[PDB]
């Protein structure tokens, strides 16, 4: 605290840091942060605190479960140095009210969250303002670190980080052969009866497949009776997909089900068929309590903690299943593979936690030269280093981020995709960015999308062919919040498959 | 087994390294000597790890001198014990740890204390001391580990004496055989050798830094501090003269330099090394993933953490 370079003991003291998320390395990094002597620290988290948390956040303990995990933070750390000027957001960091005004403030802003369309935001954020941006991550043994400035390194986006399998709705409801497949149904199952009506996400029988030739309407007007969606979702769905005689040449599609033929003849242990149809009647009963305080037709967001979610994931998939003669997994088995669960512990957010700051001093320093990426390996390379360190990449010269005038090209079919289409799952999920606005080049200026609310709602229901936009059009994507601007060439394509909608050129 | 209370608190690191290991870990006590600054990270990744019991033990009382270089301390606990001062807010860790905590020193405690632990971890101990506890330990069959922390350098050293873990790959699950050497033999090593010199190119310079600092320790009841730096170094720069020649090594091997990155307790380099070192006692109590043999020495300038194993 005391004992440092007395230049770098001062731009500590009076220099204001970032944290983005109070998770598992937001709260080892809270600790080294002030012990360090950091006094001006931010710190922005929305999840709240849960049971299986405390094992590795040690910043809070079960009288904290429910509350936020940014307003417990700031109160356990004022016990051991109350003289700190911690500032705690209970929001979002992909909040606009968060602009590059904001980041700016920081001279120094690290990561602490999970998933990518957070950190695009934040490496968007952290290059408009010109503010180093430390990344990390953990995953079981293995964590790594890396600094990010823009002009002098490779930014989050720079190289394309591996990308979750996603299955075809062909695959997941027609032919099923992967025990995942049943695991997706199941929270595809979820999100039909008591979620947000989603399209992509439909459970029933795919009458279009290639290899061939509403439902919550129904399960609103059936009152959310346990015995009576059971033998429509698990007995008729499955007698229409036998109407359906082309698939079952090549595999085996028995057996349909029936309540009143099965249920009458520590979660790692595999029950058996008539327990999961039990459990699957006492989720939608508690489900529809957890439903009833809700009014106007609000939705229920799937957690994986959430006990009545998890029994009713659980026992869904597990039916389907033994339907599509699959062998049964087990409770604890599939729930890291619903909610995608992420093995951590205490001892690597400690060491990635005491690196970040490590690599924060240095930027202070002004030694941004003597900044390095280091990976914790879980057993000694062949040059016995536990910890591996390697020099910082210069910023790629192709990157759709970062780079002078960036550039993508999108293939799609232009008489099908519509304008909505093209705001949410393109330019916001695929491209990442949060209040786009999109115009066609073309002289006049045709705005396809606007930020602000609604203003171009009258083009969501719209094909992009009703704009003239036709092979070659070029689109100018720009999101202010972010400070970034982004060319989409479109290219026309007939020949992409029911299930894609588009598709980028690399 | 465990209650239902355990299963969700421990849910993510069941989830790691298995059930039958966390068993393992539940039934077991550790001793851990130095409560500072890499004692209390490793207090700290131990109660929530979820042992059965923790004794932390230590002699000197709370210096003005560590304003907040640890945080298991609250503000105006100067003149008390630095681990009864740690007891409350390590105890809140985890409700189901009974954290006990001992006041005589280490040196004046029988062999039969040691006992009633299945781990021992020392910080901040002279050399003397290192040896008098690994020596008993390896009596014992107890797990000892040491380590400690200087500016941006840290190490941690184990000695499991015959250790049989079992790692798995393909799912599956396979026995090894490892066997360590106490601290004793690790500490001096003949470097006079066709193997000795040409494995002495390959060795990391923070061992024999490490060998300065224990030196340091030992001429003077304390480590190097920055209100002494003036000629604290200059005694550094000549015991790194007096034991590098006895051992027949080049003195310049380690770098003159290293006088000005190894002068503190910095509070990232407790977390990189505590982390290390607690996870080393974890694997080693559920005896599953293979530990490392037998140094880990950390620079926190470079980013380097290398493993070497320089018994014999
Ligand atoms: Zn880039």
């Amino acid at each position: 605290s005391r004992g440092l370079p007395r230049e770098l003991a001062e731009a500590v003291a009076g220099g204001r840091v970032l944290v983005v998320g109070a998770g598992g390395i937001g709260c080892e990094l809270l600790k080294n942060l002030v012990l360090t002597g950091f006094s001006h620290i931010d710190l922005i988290d929305l999840d709240t605190i849960d049971v299986s948390n405390l094992n590795r956040q040690f910043l809070f303990q079960k009288k904290h479960v429910g509350r936020s995990k940014a307003q417990v933070a700031k109160e356990s750390v004022l016990q051991f140095y109350p003289k700190a000027n911690i500032v705690a957001y209970h929001d979002s960091i992909m909040n606009p009210d968060y602009n590059v005004e904001f980041f700016r403030q920081f001279i120094l802003v690290m990561n602490a969250l999970d998933n990518r369309a957070a950190r695009n935001h934040v490496n968007r954020m952290c290059l408009a303002a010109d503010v180093p941006l430390i990344e990390s991550g953990t995953a079981g043994y293995l964590g790594q670190v890396t600094t990010i400035k823009k002009g002098v390194t490779e930014c989050y986006e720079c190289h394309p980080k591996p990308t979750q399998r996603t299955f075809p709705g062909c695959t997941i409801r027609n032919t099923p052969s992967e025990p995942i497949h049943c695991i997706v149904w199941a929270k595809y199952l979820f999100n039909q009866l008591f979620g947000e009506e989603d399209a992509d996400q439909e459970v029933s029988p795919d009458r279009a497949d290639p290899e061939a030739a509403s439902t919550k309407e129904w399960a609103k007007s059936t009152g959310y009776d346990p015995v009576k969606l059971f033998t429509k979702l698990f007995k008729d769905d499955i007698r229409y997909l036998l109407t359906m005689d082309k698939l079952w040449r090549k595999r085996k599609p028995p057996v349909p089900l029936d309540w009143a033929e099965v249920q009458s003849q520590k979660d790692q242990q595999v029950l058996d068929v008539k327990s999961y149809a039990r459990l699957f009647s006492k989720s939608i009963e508690t489900l529809r309590v957890h439903l009833a305080e809700k009014g106007d037709g609000a939705e229920l967001i799937w957690d994986k903690d959430d006990p009545s979610a998890m029994d009713f994931v659980t026992s869904a998939a597990n039916l389907r299943m033994h339907i599509f003669s699959m062998n049964m997994k087990s409770r604890f088995d599939i729930k890291s593979m619903a909610g995608n669960i992420i093995p951590a512990i205490a001892t690597t957010n400690a060491v990635i936690a005491g690196l970040i700051v490590l690599e924060g001093l240095k930027i202070l320093s002004g030694k941004i030269d003597q900044c390095r990426t280091i990976f914790l390996n879980k057993q000694p390379n062949p040059r016995k280093k536990l910890l591996v360190p390697c020099a910082l990449d210069p910023p790629n010269p192709n990157c759709y981020v970062c780079a002078s005038k960036p550039e993508v090209t999108v293939r799609l079919n232009v008489h099908k995709v519509t304008v909505l289409t093209l705001q949410d799952k393109i330019v916001k999920e695929k491209f990442a960015m949060v209040a786009p606005d999109v115009q066609i080049e073309d002289g006049k200026g045709t705005i396809l999308i606007s930020s602000e609310e609604g203003e171009t709602e009258a083009n969501n229901h719209k094909k992009l062919s009703e704009f003239g936009i036709r092979n070659g059009s070029r689109l100018q994507a720009d999101d202010f919040l972010q400070d970034y601007t982004l060319l989409i060439n479109i290219l026309h394509s007939e020949d992409l498959g029911k299930d894609v909608e588009f598709e980028v050129v690399g | 087994g465990i209650s239902e209370e355990e299963a969700a608190q421990y849910d993510r690191q069941i989830r790691l390294w298995g059930l039958e290991a966390q068993k393992r870990l539940r039934a077991s006590r550790v001793l851990l000597v130095g409560l500072k600054g890499l004692g209390a990270e490793i207090a700290k990744n131990l109660i929530l790890a979820g042992v059965k019991g923790l004794t932390m033990l230590d002699h000197e009382q709370v210096t003005p001198e560590d304003p907040g270089a640890q945080f298991l301390i609250r503000t105006g606990s100067v003149g008390r014990n630095r681990a009864e001062a740690s007891l409350e807010r390590a105890q809140n860790l985890n409700p189901m740890v009974d954290v006990k905590v001992d006041t005589e020193d280490i040196e004046k405690k029988p062999e039969s204390f040691f006992t009633q632990f299945d781990a021992v971890c020392l910080t901040c101990c002279s050399r003397d001391v290192i040896v008098k506890v690994d020596q008993i330990c390896h009596k014992n069959s107890i797990k000892f580990f040491t380590g400690d922390v200087f500016g941006y350098h840290g190490y941690t050293f184990a000695n499991l004496g015959e250790h049989e873990f079992v790692e798995e790959k393909t799912t599956t699950m396979v026995k090894k055989k490892v066997v360590f050497c106490p601290v004793k033999e690790a500490l001096e090593v003949d470097w006079s050798s066709e193997k000795a010199k040409a494995a002495l190119k390959r060795t990391t310079s923070d061992y024999f830094l490490l060998q300065v600092l224990l030196k340091f320790r030992t001429d003077k009841g304390r480590d190097p501090s920055s209100d002494t730096y003036e000629e604290d170094s200059e005694l550094l720069l000549q015991i790194r003269n007096d034991v590098l020649d006895s051992l027949g090594i080049s003195p310049d091997l380690l770098p003159e330099d290293f006088v000005r990155y190894c002068f503190s307790e910095m509070a990232p380099v407790c977390a990189v090394v505590g982390g290390i070192l607690a996870q080393e006692i974890v694997k080693a109590l559920s005896q599953r993933d293979p530990p490392h043999n037998n140094f880990f020495f950390f620079d926190g300038m470079k980013g380097n953490g290398i493993v070497e194993c320089l018994g014999p």
